[PDB]
């Protein structure tokens, strides 16, 4: 479980960056 | 900022932290820095719930570890990712008051950051773990090596090998899976040369005890000259052994 937890963790990062408009508005 | 030592950590970290160097470059630009953010409550609450599992997944490995230096090391890191979350979330609820809000935009940055920076050092406490389990594997094989020097019968021979081989099939799988993990390519063909002079040698080995344990039981001649070959062969093979585990414990410049 311990891999999946990363991924998921890395994946909501993901995720707030584009919130922030990272790689979908600027 | 360091290279990543592994494949597996590059994989990992490599667009989040791509991701937060656009950020923060955003974030030093005032046209677009000086933009309403939206509500960040939902994501800022995602992550932290992914933060939460992250460090209860993370505590279970460390009631139930052996290594001890596992225990004391990831603890750290788990403080470390979870106060970069609070840090966002702060930035969450200053933004719900003041979309405008200027802390809550360095609280985003320096939560990112804080949050890379400590999953960055859990990934890089396991894999020392990791290197660490092969590394006894490597030091058991140079323990049992300097047993060679009390094989003295043809029935002890058969012994030996019948536990060398084994042991020794298991430290290359492990030494050739971990030196592909390498980032470093450098390393990696210390590695692989290394590995392989051993691989080399080890039928090597098992001759010079063939002709030593003949001589000694047929009462021959050169008995002194066949010890010298097999004395070289679990010197040299010794020399590389510990020249492997001294290369599976570099880290490069660029790291640190």
């Amino acid at each position: 479980d311990i891999d999946q937890m990363f991924s998921t963790l890395l994946g909501e990062m993901d995720l707030l960056t584009q919130s922030l408009g990272v790689d979908t508005l600027y | 900022m360091p290279v990543f030592h592994t494949r597996t950590i590059e994989s990992i970290l490599e667009p989040v932290a791509q991701q937060i160097s656009h950020l923060v470059i955003m974030h030093e630009e005032g046209e677009v820095d000086g933009k309403a953010i939206p509500d960040l409550t939902a994501p800022v609450s995602a992550v932290q719930a992914a933060v939460s599992n992250l460090v209860r997944v993370g505590k279970e490995t460390v009631q139930t570890t052996e290594d001890q230096i596992l225990k004391r090391d990831m603890p750290p890191a788990f403080i470390k990712v979870e106060n970069a979350c609070t840090k966002l979330v702060r930035a969450a609820q200053m933004l719900q008051a003041d979309p405008y809000s200027v802390p809550a935009r360095d609280y985003l940055i320096d939560g990112s950051r804080g949050i890379l920076s400590g999953t960055s050092d859990l990934l890089l406490t396991f894999d020392e773990a990791e290197v660490r389990k092969i590394i006894r594997v490597c030091k058991g094989i140079l323990e049992y090596l300097t047993v060679a020097e009390v094989v003295e019968t043809m029935e002890d021979l058969v012994t030996y090998t019948k536990n060398l081989g084994p042991g020794m099939t298991k430290m290359a799988k492990m030494i050739d899976e971990r030196q592909q993990e390498l980032t470093h390519q450098e390393h990696r063909v210390m590695l692989v040369n290394s590995m392989n002079t051993v691989k080399e040698l080890l039928p090597v080995l098992i001759s010079a005890m063939k002709i030593f344990v003949t001589t000694k039981n047929t009462k021959s001649q050169g008995i002194e000259e066949a010890l010298k070959n097999r004395n070289f062969t679990v010197e040299k093979m010794s020399a590389e052994i510990n020249e492997i585990i001294r290369v599976l414990q570099l880290t490069s410049w660029d790291e640190d």
